[PDB]
């Protein structure tokens, strides 16, 4: 019977990153409106983010980069070509309307249930138009431009000693894992595709730098690994986590590229099988800040997203999804619950055991 | 892997003191919208929605946030919402003409379509199956 | 090999006995010619041979020396069935081990073989001849295959025959030819621009006293198939500025024609003809990994599966044996060479990976020759962490995948444009040269190309359709649709007109 | 291999049949001994009757060829005698030219040897030479000499002066040494016997013999007369129990079947690679993380100007001394990184200068090294699977330090993991954790495999070996409380002995060099 907060603003699904870019800030909307229509609205406590301001973002990033995303518009992208070029912003991170807007709402949003956490207020707290871990300190990487994750944990931070931060998406929290890369204050565990993939970093052998060596674990994966492999791995990891590193607060980042039938990735998950490690973080009894990510099958995020936030709220919901605004997004079947599909799974058992043995013998190195 | 000060992120210094210390003020960030209420009535909550919605359009969003509104009770919020209804944006089936048309020439480029469409917004544009 | 060692007894096993022995018959019996046991007299001519090499080339000559008659054993055997030229043909043949093949005796060479049952000769005659099937020794062909039981030559002739239907009708060798060959080129699927049904019509009307019978057996196995010959040139125009492509029919008299067009709205890094189909790879840079496929028909584009990693360079080649597309070496977006090898199965819509290549390459070109995939020139890892032209060839053999690196390597080095025309591999490359590759026997050949364009180093593109070589030009200047038809008899090539789409750059040929 | 323009495969060209010579020898086998067909001339040896075919020996023998063709009554005789053959010496040239392959057996060995010289086969006469020359010893050294004087074979005859030079001592009494030729003598003399033959006392005794005649050939024997110091080494370090300071030990064998201790060493630093070039030790090490300092300073030099570091940071790389170039090569190695490397280096001793050369076909680390005649062999070793960790290797690559081109052989060891290979007479001798010893004959790309004593296998203790004078010593790496378990190995007879009397010391072996 803990309480969840659920943060959420209405204008986040009008932003539109351009033609055929697989990135849609709708896939928040839909996922609103089947927790509306599901009943998971009423049982959680509902916020209207603020957008963060410029100053709260050179927290951690640069005051250039910062006044160069506040100043820069599609109408006035020819003046500013050398600082496209070099603030990496344009070719994959693309100049929309309302950029800036985008980013204050998604950052708004973590910082604000990081506060909420401190304050013991909330057991809880849900913002899926967050999690953007692929930006830099001063340049834009992978569809991100802020990183509001790196924000919340340095919200955390001001109160508690250590913060374990969790990422479920198919590609590598790279820019998570650099700003806290030598430090020991927050332990950042990533699970992920490796090789010749984006974006190219989180190698078995990087461990961490200097004053925070060991404090940086990397589960590189290969193609089609399903929910029975994932469950073998993500608990046994966790719990040892929890042994050795015995965090105060947890930041989950449930990404949902690695579902089956994605647009760009290459796993084989299920919905059950995504939030699985849900249900598993949720046992420790920790503060829990639960985040967005990837995911480019946008019903497939919806129902992903949708069953999550069911599972933090411990409420059953059937497998019959219910009448909604996007109702014909869901067709033919109209049911939450997806189906792998034929792929072989490349995590033999034995490259398995050896990848988890190592990283419990790098786990026993922790002073 | 990148190590220096200009990609790492400054941690703070931890104060066991002042951990437990300013968890009460400064500044609570969001706006809340709806908050639970125990002595609410299932039954209840499921009728006023349904009598606001085939009363006056409103969905479960908005009378959701007319409830959290008049302090979670019924009466005062059954007698309130003809007061001011939410009218939602107006297009016109000569606007959709036009988006339409603005469709076929030029596709999913609304900075295009808000050239011949200049009354309405490129977020309206963007919210705006067949 | 528990016993042995090589102190007090061991096996001993020459490994150039063979050719030393092979040498050593040819050194006798070409410059001196002793020890002869046997004589052969062929239209008056005798030739002095040993009965122990003919027995062990062929059955024979081995049951003829063996099994002796009245004839083989007396003083002299006398052939009738095959002149003095091809005799001496096949002499040099079992002596030497090496023969020049022509034309203009492929056929007496071809029934002289299979009457010797010299197997190897005879499996290279029947691969010229169906190299070199045309329209007026089809039937012809047809009948030597049937009854010499070829198979590969029979299909082959029928092939051929059943794409020129339409001309074979006025011909008196087609309304003579029996029934049954008749049912196996009706079934197969004429296309329907040949006019079959005018063909049975014609051939059942030839004689109506005893034919008529066959009428509903004929109708009833008639097959009509739609456009089966294509070729997609992705590419950009003047106007459109994100893409287009462009699909090409070519009739019978060897003359491509615009069949239709389809504007491309991403950004493309590879792409395939896998069927009648067109699968293209691309998205952005960082992330080239989505996957579309199109149809002419629905003038559409369908999302693929993405690709389990994203390389630049990359090449796709279409097997449709085991019904595949597979993608070979690359680029990795940290500028590393890439030896992955992953297939697309279309029926399941699921990529897998498969064995890597023994040396990692990126540009390379992709031909796939019944189910064996070469991998030809492209860049080669310098050992200098740069890279260099590469000239070598990759066979990746897809039944049993396996991968082997040839020893020999091709005249040119770089990057090239490979096409396979009937069981050749043509390749192009900057310089102007032209290379006919031939896998079995391990040999190139080379066309040369008019110095008239040679001014302008642009690349240059092949495709190939039912007899003949398209060659096409990347910089395509204004107001000229410069397209050569090559050929390869001949090697005469013809500038050729039809095509009216102004593409500025031509990215991709695909088939 | 160019590209041909006069043809073209639409018109003309020319087909070659790859298949021809393999598909004519077999024809020729079936129909020659399955079936004995078309046979055209008598061959009689010792009363036995050969019915074989004049092309089949003309086209292998040159002699057979004259002897064949000889357009005069000789030619066209119905049966030809053969005086200077034994039947079964005859049956083995006849199975060797018509399929190609023989049984050798070092009971008709100088027959077969003489009969092949004498038919000009000339194939089977070299393979023959080098058995000749891989089982020579005593009681054949001068016999052998003589043997390879009158048929003119420059390799047999060094081998066996190299054997008859090492063991004067106990030729100088013999009786056939006493009727030697003036010029054997005098090559003999002349390669440089090592001290302990005592050169001098031969040469007097060869002098005795017949002082009216060799009077006159004393003072050239003198002036030849040319000595050399002991290169004959076995250079093993090890650390003791007790003790933190590796100790290197230099032995001396002699001919005498006994090994003793020559000197010893001691140096304080952790040792990653070692080398025995000429005669004087190479040994790799530094510390951590600085793995590179090659050494140049001991008690033996006396000298400290900075041998040449690598220019690499490996570790359990290889390192392979070429005399012939005088070089040493450090192949392989694993990185600091944990990642495998496949990076080949040589070191001129006279230039002093670290050299890169060409990578190897696959990235391995602790595989053994061998030289034999100027080709490096990797075997064994740790090779990456699972793209993360290494795997146990079994594989077998070649380094041709003269083309400087790198090979993987298409077989494979028949055991994986970390061996130690010895090359004892052209062969290279491998062994590992097994007790089971493996022979490697890399010109016939064959392996013969004996099984070392099993009567202490439970320990987990691994085995070193190196080659003395025709014997294998097998050093135990685990030894004993008192007892220096070393035993000495006759790949001839396969008798594995006990050569107490080496009073090694080092409880743990770390290399055993040769
Ligand atoms: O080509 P993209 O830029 O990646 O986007 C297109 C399309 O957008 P456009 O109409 O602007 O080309 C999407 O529709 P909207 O988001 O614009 O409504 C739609 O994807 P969703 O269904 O996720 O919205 C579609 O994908 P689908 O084939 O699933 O309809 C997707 O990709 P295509 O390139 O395949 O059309």
């Amino acid at each position: 019977k803990k309480k969840v907060c659920y943060y959420y603003d209405g204008d986040i699904g009008n932003y539109y990153y351009g033609q055929g870019h697989p990135m849609k800030p709708h896939r928040i909307r839909m996922t609103h409106n089947l927790l509306l229509n599901y009943g998971l609205y009423r049982k959680m406590e509902i916020y209207r983010p603020h957008k963060a301001t410029a100053e709260e973002m050179t927290k951690y990033h640069s005051d250039e980069y910062i006044k160069f995303l506040r100043s820069i518009r599609p109408d006035n992208m020819s003046e500013y070509s050398k600082q496209m070029q070099r603030f990496n912003v344009g070719e994959d991170c693309p100049v929309f309307d309302g950029l800036f807007e985008f980013c204050q709402l998604s950052t708004g949003g973590s910082v604000a249930g990081a506060v909420k956490l401190n304050r013991q207020q909330t057991d809880m707290a849900v913002n899926w138009a967050g999690g953007l871990h692929h930006a830099k300190k001063s340049e834009a990487s992978g569809f991100c431009y802020v990183n509001d994750i790196v924000l919340a944990i340095l919200e955390l931070l001001k109160y508690h000693q250590r913060v374990l931060y969790i990422d479920i998406d198919i590609h590598h929290g790279d820019g998570v894992e650099e700003a806290f890369y030598t430090t020991d204050r927050v332990m950042t565990v990533s699970f992920h595709k490796y090789g010749e993939y984006f974006p190219g970093t989180g190698d078995l052998r990087d461990i961490g730098a200097g004053k925070g060596k060991y404090y940086a674990v990397n589960f590189p994966m290969r193609d089609g690994i399903d929910d029975e492999s994932y469950g073998q791995i993500f608990k046994p990891i966790i719990s040892k986590v929890m042994e050795m590193y015995q965090p105060s607060a947890v930041v989950l980042q449930c990404g949902a590229d690695s579902l089956s039938g994605d647009r760009l990735g290459c796993f084989n998950l299920t919905v059950k099988g995504h939030a699985k490690c849900v249900e598993v973080v949720k046992t420790f009894n920790l503060p829990l800040l639960m985040l967005g990510g990837g995911g480019y099958t946008i019903r497939n995020v919806a129902r992903c997203w949708t069953y999550e936030t069911a599972v933090a709220l411990d409420c059953e919901i059937p497998n019959e999804l219910p009448y909604n605004d996007y109702f014909e997004y869901f067709g033919p079947d109209f049911k939450l619950h997806i189906s792998p599909s034929n792929m072989t799974n490349q995590n033999t058992p034995e490259y398995m055991e050896k990848i988890k043995q190592r990283l419990f013998e790098n786990l026993r190195m922790l002073p | 892997m990148r190590v220096g000060p200009q990609y790492q992120a400054v941690v703070p210094d931890f104060d066991p003191a002042k951990l437990a210390r300013r968890s009460q003020e400064r500044d609570n960030l969001g706006m809340l919208v709806w908050s639970p209420n125990q002595n609410l009535s299932e039954a209840k909550l499921d009728e006023y929605i349904a009598i606001a919605k085939e009363k006056h359009g409103y969905n479960m969003e908005q009378a959701l946030g007319m409830l959290f509104w008049h302090k979670h009770n019924i009466e005062k919020s059954l007698a309130d919402l003809p007061n001011f209804t939410p009218f939602p944006d107006e297009w016109t089936v000569e606007d959709k003409v036009l988006f339409e048309q603005a469709f076929s020439f030029h596709g999913k480029t609304f900075h295009r379509i808000q050239q011949m469409l200049p009354d309405k917004s490129i977020a309206s544009l963007v919210k705006f199956k067949t | 090999s528990m016993d042995e060692n090589y102190f007090v007894n061991y096996t001993f096993k020459d490994r150039s006995h063979s050719g030393r022995v092979a040498q050593g018959i040819m050194k006798l019996c070409l410059e001196e010619e002793l020890f002869a046991d046997v004589t052969i007299s062929v239209e008056g001519r005798e030739f002095q041979l040993h009965r122990l090499v003919l027995s062990a080339q062929s059955c024979f000559f081995r049951s003829m020396f063996t099994s002796n008659l009245k004839e083989a054993h007396n003083r002299v055997i006398v052939l009738q069935d095959v002149s003095e030229s091809v005799f001496q043909l096949l002499v040099d043949y079992i002596y030497h081990g090496t023969v020049k093949l022509r034309a203009e005796e492929l056929q007496e060479i071809y029934e002289v073989s299979d009457m010797y049952q010299l197997t190897s000769l005879f499996e290279e005659c029947s691969r010229f001849l169906a190299r070199t099937v045309q329209v007026g020794n089809c039937l012809q062909v047809m009948w030597l295959a049937d009854r010499h039981s070829d198979p590969e030559l029979y299909t082959a002739a029928k092939h051929c025959a059943k794409t020129h239907l339409a001309q074979l009708q006025n011909t008196e060798e087609f309304l003579h030819l029996p029934h049954r060959l008749l049912t196996d080129i009706i079934s197969d699927g004429v296309p329907c621009s040949q006019n079959p049904t005018e063909a049975i019509e014609a051939w059942i009307n030839f004689n109506k006293e005893e034919r008529e019978a066959f009428a509903e057996s004929l109708r009833t196995s008639l097959k009509e198939i739609g456009e089966n010959v294509h070729i997609y040139l992705i590419g950009k125009e003047s106007s459109r500025t994100h893409s287009l492509a462009v699909s090409l029919h070519c009739a019978e008299d060897d003359s491509i024609s615009v069949s239709g067009q389809n504007s491309l709205c991403h950004q493309i890094t590879a792409a395939c003809k896998h069927g009648g189909d067109l699968y293209v790879v691309g998205g952005s840079i960082p992330r080239p990994r989505r996957m579309w496929k199109c149809n002419n028909a629905t003038v559409d584009w369908e999302w693929c599966a993405p690709l389990p990693r994203d390389r630049l360079q990359h090449t796709l080649v279409s097997v449709p044996g085991k019904d595949a597309i597979y993608s070979l070496g690359g680029k990795t977006l940290q500028d590393t060479l890439s030896n992955a090898v992953i297939y697309y199965r279309v029926g399941d819509n699921v990529w897998t990976e498969t064995t890597q290549l023994e040396v990692a390459v990126s540009g390379a070109a992709g031909a796939n020759l019944n189910g064996i995939i070469y991998l030809l020139g492209g860049e080669e890892n310098d050992l200098d962490f740069f890279t260099k032209p590469s000239r070598l060839i990759q066979c990746f053999d897809t039944e049993t995948d396996k991968c082997h690196v040839k020893p020999y390597v091709l005249p040119f080095a770089g990057r090239m444009h490979a096409a396979v025309h009937k069981d050749l591999v043509f390749i192009v490359a900057e310089g102007d040269s032209l290379v006919c590759y031939n896998p079995l026997l391990d040999s190139f050949t080379r066309l040369c190309l008019p110095e008239a364009w040679s001014s302008a180093p642009s690349l240059w593109k092949i495709a190939s359709c039912n007899g003949s070589i398209y060659v096409f030009r990347d910089r395509y200047k204004k107001g000229d649709a410069n397209t050569y038809k090559l050929d390869p008899a001949t090697s005469a090539v013809t500038v050729t007109r039809g095509i009216k789409v102004l593409l500025t750059n031509l990215q991709f040929v695909l088939a």
